[PDB]
């Protein structure tokens, strides 16, 4: 199944408070597999996994170095944003960036994206091709200019196509289990009194690996999810999550209502009535 | 930019009693990534805050997921506060147990 | 285009002086440099930047110093100057690694500014040999006693610089513990040579003192100067 | 293994 | 963080096959590059390589291949021209926007000459009285002009030289001494075909 390796940067300016905050995080996947903070006690990249035990002190210290670069590498960027809007010195900014790639089964190359956003609101960013630049406003007019009579494109381009990709297999390689590893979904049902003779019927999911999952209630099959009340998934707080929904339904008309939990860790989808 | 804070409180198994479980306080699709997340329990602040690792989601957004640790009783009644520039005031948030 | 303008390309500066090189760009290149050639360890870092004011160590750092201003002009910066800091210097441009070279900059500072001595080239003629024998004719030039090697000999036929069948040792050799020592083949036709009309001349540019520099002798200045031999197409008979 | 970004 | 260029000096026969070795240390697949540097311009770039075909096509007959198992970026051009005769240097980017070269490789290729006419001559300079020099000329490349352990005589580095028409393909060295009338005759130990200073009628 696809698969991928994405880096989210982010740099904050606190003028005053001293130096931006600056810190990288490892997504290979949606799992976290490395991070660097800027207010670390002793900076350096930390493995966010047992598995990347598997790479060594030189992996670290490499990454660790690239790592402060691209700190001040970032420390610049700041100051460059700030001249191109006019804005003086006081406000706390935040640059951030999302640089990736998929792979998928084959291993051919899905789709890799260099993404700049810059206060939350999106900045630049390199097309599909990996060949050209989208820009906002006429400021990040001048930054395209700059990344494309340097080549970046291309440089950028080798990354996606070929670094992060022999890399993010490597990941994989290791990380499988931990990566490949499932947990179904535990569900139940709960009845909630309400005035006017109608009642709460809410569907549990929990307990459950995989962040993906879809929730649906019927009244003999057909769906429901309509007029229906949902909660983005919760994370668990253990490496697993969390996940409800209702609907509310006559008293006495419970028995012909039917919730459906599909899970990729389920043999046959989970079905509950009350 | 300025995005209101989705903030969402919770147990990690079900709220038993008299028995050991644990406390979150997810907070989401909120901008300037500095924010004051507050647990409580009666309106007074809790000693261990345990809090994760800041992060942000494709749309520039961030995430963050705090937790405390707990042993319940349906007499108290925990909840949360979030200090954010995008509301005025705090904006509490009761733990509603059986949710 | 895309230019790296690297200024001054040579001084001959005293120990303990405080000499400052500048570059100047139009690569629109975040990324300048500060590297060093000299042999057994060819070029190495001194300092990078990456935009007005990002300012970083290379690897060799001691004694070095740099400014970044504008998103142009870098500068190393030698105060405590020690002939340690003797080479060519040699800054840059870059956008991830595509890095953008200058001319270079001969660094010569010394103990004395005084142990010096323009070139004293003179100009040798072709053997007859050589002329009759083989119909062509090499004239040799040669330089001696000068101080800082920075010289640049060039030959200069009828009015204009030369470069057909011209070749210089690029470095100029030991003479003594101090007199360095330059020389080089022009060789024209004898067609050519057997012309008392069509000159021939040998220039060495030498680049030692400037305007202001400290000349504490009551002996002529040793400046960049241009001293030449010359000569003339000889008959036939 | 992470890029080495370039500035804006 | 590593690198070596084994040898920094290698002496080629002009139009043959070159190959100027080079290793690097880093575990990771590094930005590598060569550089060309010839007579008082600074570097220039030849190509370079950052991921993807190993074989890199670069200007001017220059290509190189990228290896891992044990590092390498060898550089290579098969039909070596003379103007190639200069210093290589193969650079690598580490841990960020950096360019650490190694030590360097001085290339020199001999070029083709058809007639080895080793005769030396004797030149006096025109504005004084006894100044003169040994001019070795139109030797074969592939020859060794004798060192000096004579003090005051000199003999300068085989430079090979080029005119506009023909050839002109010719190695020369030049000699000097300020002790009494040597002979080039002398000086040139093992060498050939003196022509002395006996200006003949016809």
């Amino acid at each position: 199944g696809p698969h991928s390796l994405r880096y989210f940067v982010t740099a904050v300016s606190r003028p005053g408070l001293g130096e931006p905050r600056y810190m990288e995080v490892g997504y290979v996947d949606d799992t976290e597999f490395v991070r660097f903070d800027s207010d670390a006690e002793n900076p350096r990249y930390e493995p966010r996994a047992r598995w990347m035990e598997q790479e060594g002190p030189e992996y670290w210290e490499r990454e660790t170095q690239k790592a402060k670069g691209n700190e001040q590498s970032f420390r610049v960027d700041l100051r460059t944003l700030l001249g191109y809007y006019n804005q003086s010195k006081g406000g706390s900014h935040t640059i951030q960036v999302i640089s990736g790639c998929e792979v998928g089964s084959d291993g051919r190359l899905l789709r890799g994206y260099q993404q700049y956003a810059y206060d939350g609101c999106d900045y630049i960013a390199l097309n599909e091709d990996l060949k050209t630049w989208t820009a906002a406003d006429m400021a990040a007019l001048i930054t395209k200019h700059k990344w494309e009579q340097a080549g970046e494109a291309e440089r950028l381009r080798a990354y996606l196509e070929g670094t992060c990709v022999e890399w993010l297999r490597r990941y994989l390689k290791n990380g499988n289990a931990t990566l490949l590893r499932t947990d179904s979904p535990k569900a139940h049902v709960t009845h909630h009194s309400r005035p006017e003779d109608k009642v709460t019927l809410r569907c549990w999911a929990l307990g459950f690996y995989p962040a993906d999952i879809t929730l649906t209630w019927q009244l003999n099959g057909e769906e429901l999810i309509q007029d229906m009340e949902l909660v983005e998934t919760r994370p668990a707080g253990d490496g697993t999550f969390q996940k409800w929904a209702s609907v509310v339904v006559p008293l006495g008309k419970e028995q012909y209502y039917t919730c459906h939990v599909y899970h990729q860790g389920l043999p046959e989808p989970l079905t509950l009535r009350w | 930019i300025q995005k209101t804070p989705q903030i969402q409180v919770y147990s990690r198994h079900p709220p038993e009693n008299g028995k050991p479980n644990i406390l979150n306080c997810y907070v989401t699709q909120f901008h300037p990534p500095h924010i004051e997340i507050q647990m409580l329990k009666n309106g007074k602040k809790i000693p261990k805050v345990e809090m994760s690792d800041m992060s942000f989601s494709k749309d520039w957004s961030f995430y963050i997921l705090a937790h405390t640790e707990f042993t319940p009783t349906e007499t108290d009644t925990y909840a949360c506060r979030v200090k954010h520039d995008s509301m005025a005031e705090p904006k509490t948030v009761y733990w509603d147990r059986d949710m | 285009e895309a230019a790296v303008t690297q200024s001054p390309r040579n001084k001959v500066a005293v120990t303990g002086g405080k000499v400052t090189l500048s570059c100047n760009q139009t690569n629109n290149h975040n990324n300048m440099y500060w590297y060093r050639q000299d042999t057994g360890h060819g070029l190495r870092l001194i300092h990078y930047s990456y935009g007005a004011g990002s300012t970083e160590k290379g690897d060799i750092p001691d004694g070095y110093k740099a400014s970044r201003p504008s998103q142009e002009n870098f500068s190393l910066i030698l105060e405590l100057a020690t002939p340690s800091q003797t080479s060519v210097y040699f800054c840059a441009s870059g956008g991830g690694g595509t890095l953008y070279f200058g001319a270079g900059t001969r660094l010569s500072v010394l103990e004395d500014l005084r142990n010096v001595t323009p070139p004293k080239v003179s100009l040798f003629e072709p053997s007859k040999a050589e002329i009759a024998n083989k119909q062509k004719a090499t004239l040799v030039c040669l330089a001696r006693g000068f101080f800082p090697d920075h010289v640049e000999l060039s030959w200069w036929v009828n009015g204009k610089e030369v470069h057909s069948g011209v070749s210089t040792d690029p470095q100029a050799y030991k003479e003594s513990n101090y007199s360095y020592c330059l020389s080089s083949r022009l060789r024209v036709s004898a067609t050519f040579w057997h012309n008392p009309r069509n000159h021939f001349r040998c220039q060495v540019q030498f680049h030692g003192l400037s305007e202001e520099d400290k000349w504490p002798e009551g002996s002529p200045k040793p400046v960049t100067q241009n001293i030449s031999a010359e000569a003339w197409g000889r008959a036939d008979c | 293994e992470q890029y080495k970004f370039y500035s804006v | 963080q590593s690198v070596t260029q084994p040898d920094a000096r290698v002496t080629v026969s002009e139009g043959a096959s070159l190959q100027l070795r080079c290793k690097y240390s880093y575990s990771a697949t590094p930005y590598l590059f060569w550089y060309v540097q010839y007579p008082r311009q600074g570097l220039q770039l030849l190509l370079k390589y950052y991921s993807g075909d190993p074989v890199v096509q670069g200007v001017n007959g220059f290509e190189a291949e990228f290896s891992k198992s044990n590092s390498s970026f060898h550089l290579r051009k098969a039909s070596v021209h003379w103007s190639d005769s200069a210093v290589y240097f193969c650079a690598v980017s580490g841990f960020a926007s950096a360019l650490t070269f190694g030590s360097g490789t001085k290339v020199i290729v001999l070029p083709y000459i058809q007639n080895p006419e080793p005769a030396v001559y004797a030149l006096k300079d025109p504005r004084s009285q006894d100044s003169t020099l040994c001019l070795f000329t139109d030797f074969d490349s592939q020859i060794n002009v004798p060192k000096t352990m004579e003090s005051g005589t000199f003999i300068t580095d085989a430079t090979v030289l080029d005119m506009k028409a023909m050839d002109s393909k010719s190695n020369g060295a030049i000699a000097w001494s300020n002790q009494t009338s040597f002979t080039c005759q002398d000086i040139f130990k093992e060498t050939n075909a003196t022509y002395p200073s006996s200006d003949v009628p016809c």
